[PDB]
């Protein structure tokens, strides 16, 4: 629900031994943080740090340069969603014809 | 009425930052479209991201 | 301390004092980010 | 049926043949991805593999640990897995 977001310019730097490799939902790659970890945002002037330690899953790679709001990190809602699983069946229509 | 306040078209402002974050947001689609016809997704996480 | 005297020297910090036209980052200062990794390097959601 | 006889039945009938496949990296670590779960850590050793081979360096620098040219690696990829049949 809430998306961690780059507070200004410039490189993220991350010990990436503490971070475990998993994949996101929507598919994309991504570093999964199981405790809390300190990011680093190299930018002209200043630095930056900001992270979640029970759940933060890190979209972000190291030595990454960013622009400002982007989205870095998801908080996860850690916090355990109403049980109200609902399944539902999408269907996957061809384009074209063939075998 | 001694102030008469009113709204007008220019008078709608918009967050300075708007042209950046759907640009990159539309960006990420197309990236996202064209992996999808290359295999490297499936189609709930393409219905999921979007 | 009699007759204590407190100015900028340089021109950058009068203009901010003042609040005169001047950069937001000062030029002294400002020094390049050694280079990030290449797009080439990024994973594919972030690639160019 | 059982699994055999329905293999037997597509060779005989319809055709199937388990092709090579060759895939790209991305969608290696796709297919190797998604047999765990979602959003959970990679325990597996091959789908930890894959997502590191999403980094051009560090394909270029697991060829030059086996040595290996930058001709070898391709010729690899296009490799008929399978028993083979005797000369």
């Amino acid at each position: 629900a809430e998306h961690v977001r780059a507070p200004s310019n410039g490189k993220i730097k991350f010990n990436e031994d503490l971070v475990h490799p998993t994949r996101t939902r929507h598919g994309h790659p991504a570093f999964l943080c199981s405790i809390d970890l300190y990011v680093t945002i190299e930018s002209e002037d200043i630095l930056h740090n900001v992270n979640i330690p029970p759940k933060s899953l890190l979209l972000v790679q190291n030595d990454q340069y960013v622009e400002s709001e982007q989205v870095i990190a998801e908080i996860r809602a850690g916090i355990s969603t109403l049980n109200f699983k609902e399944k539902v069946r999408k269907h996957i229509y061809s384009d074209s014809d063939g075998e | 009425t001694a102030t008469s306040i009113s709204l007008g078209i220019d008078d709608l402002l918009t967050i300075p930052s708007k042209g950046w974050l759907v640009q990159d947001a539309e960006q990420q689609s197309l990236i996202l479209e064209k992996h999808h016809h290359y295999g490297n997704v499936h189609a709930v996480e393409k219905l999921r991201q979007s | 301390q009699p007759e204590q005297e407190e100015e900028e020297l340089t021109g950058y910090e009068l203009d901010k004092r003042l609040g005169r036209p001047h950069p937001f980052i000062d030029p002294k200062t400002k020094k390049k980010i050694e280079k990030p990794l290449t797009s080439e390097e990024l994973w594919w959601n972030w690639r160019k | 049926e059982s699994e055999e006889e329905a293999r037997r039945k597509n060779w005989v009938d319809r055709g199937w043949a388990p092709w090579e496949e060759i895939l790209s990296p991305e969608a290696n670590f796709a297919r190797k991805s998604l047999n765990e779960g979602e959003e959970v850590a990679l325990q597996s050793p091959e789908a930890i593999e894959a997502f590191k081979m999403l980094s051009p360096n560090y394909r270029k620098k697991k060829i030059s640990d086996m040595g290996i040219t930058e001709d070898e690696y391709y010729a690899k990829q296009f490799e008929i897995k399978g028993e083979i049949p005797e000369p």
